[PDB]
């Protein structure tokens, strides 16, 4: 319809990671402020948008929530080379998935540009009781990648909206610097 | 095969309806932002 | 195993899929329709 | 959202029969008058809306376009019970899809309501050189089932728009002296 749009940046974000991690919990507590208990695992993909304001700017923000079951890798992967940031979601309480992040990231450094910003969730900080994960182990990890990391909770909402926003600021800081240097 | 986990659908069907499930959904977020009046 | 036509989703899967696609498409033939203006 | 309606009659609509007799083309051509020759056959369920003028009232018409394909028919049954009029559809060029037509009835009998109206439509009419059921024999099927009967081309755009108006009227009129006799 070639209207005025009302933002002035579009940012792709994908979240990715193993099947329970927490990433459509994570997605519904940034665009909805909400958490349900009950698991509706992802059949496939989904997305959110939300916008947000960063120095003044309308950023509209295309979430998309991949499925982390093996059976919708390929459909999936066809997200993959749009995106600009990417959530690497583990849970806590699980070391698999946490030890899946490797993979995840090698999943990546085949589909994605070369130079898609990355952060590492932490998620379901809120069940110390069952935590196998140190918060230490997750740190170093993340520092071995170079990329920033934080543990979240969805349900207590923790760190959700300080990873949105640092994970947009970081793609807008080197989208202007990329802009202003053509 | 009585069983309701047995697979069914192709890649192919459940694709194609995932592809157009995002089409309407970011049809409808439009219209609706469409709707400041 | 290879083969494009391989059985791969369940029922819920793709009937839960189609559902959502209805319900969309019958919201925006509604928000659609709301622009009279 | 609950705002005034726009129609004064709401009428579901249910076309059935076995893949590839064209009931997706006849309901673009209902809807949008338009043909497409490739095949994209029909993926559990799909609806059209329509709304058309009777008697002056407005007849809003959510016809919903069932998949023939047998791994569809859990998915299909589900849409039965609410229909008020059913296109039951066949191919002139295919004899066995007019032999299914009477397990398309039975299936009726089995899931729909008791009273709905029926139609039977044979499609491609336009298919001379291939026709297989002559038009005689479509006749004395829907006089032995007691219901309406027409040859269409979603192609040639034969009998499309008749079709549906038929079944609209004959579901109004029935519809009324029950509305006027309670
Ligand atoms: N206690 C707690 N539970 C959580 C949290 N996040 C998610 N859960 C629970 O963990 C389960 C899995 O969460 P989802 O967001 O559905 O998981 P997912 O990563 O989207 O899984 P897939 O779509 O299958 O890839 C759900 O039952 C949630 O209620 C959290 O931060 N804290
Ligand atoms: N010549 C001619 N071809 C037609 C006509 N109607 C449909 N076709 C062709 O027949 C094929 C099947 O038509 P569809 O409408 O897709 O069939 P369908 O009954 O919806 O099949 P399913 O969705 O699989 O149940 C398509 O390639 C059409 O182009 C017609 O009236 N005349
Ligand atoms: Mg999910
Ligand atoms: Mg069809």
């Amino acid at each position: 319809s070639h209207m005025a749009k009302t933002y002035d940046y579009l940012f792709k974000l994908l979240l990715i990671g193993d099947s329970g991690v927490g990433k459509t919990c994570v997605l519904f507590r940034f665009s909805e402020d909400a958490f349900n208990s009950t698991f509706i695992s992802t059949i496939g993909i989904d997305f959110k948008i939300r916008t947000i304001e960063l120095d003044g700017k309308r950023i509209k923000l295309q979430i998309w929530d991949t499925a982390g079951l093996e059976r919708f890798r390929t459909i999936t992967t066809a997200y993959y080379r749009g995106a600009m940031g990417i959530m690497l979601v583990y849970d806590i309480t699980n070391e698999k998935s946490f030890d899946n992040i490797r993979n995840w990231i090698r999943n990546i450094e085949e589909h994605a540009s070369a130079d898609v910003e990355k952060m590492i969730l932490g998620n379901k900080c809120d069940v110390n009781d069952k935590r196998q994960v140190s918060k230490e182990r997750g740190e170093k990890l993340a520092l071995d990648y170079g990329i920033k990391f934080m543990e979240t909770s969805a349900k207590a909402n923790i760190n959700v909206e300080n990873a949105f926003f640092t994970l947009a600021r970081d793609i807008k800081a080197k989208m202007d610097k990329k802009l202003e240097g053509n | 095969l009585t069983d309701p986990n047995r697979p069914r659908f192709t890649l192919q069907e459940l694709r194609d309806v995932l592809q157009e499930r995002n089409k309407l959904k970011s049809q409808l977020l439009v219209v609706q932002e469409e709707l400041q009046c």
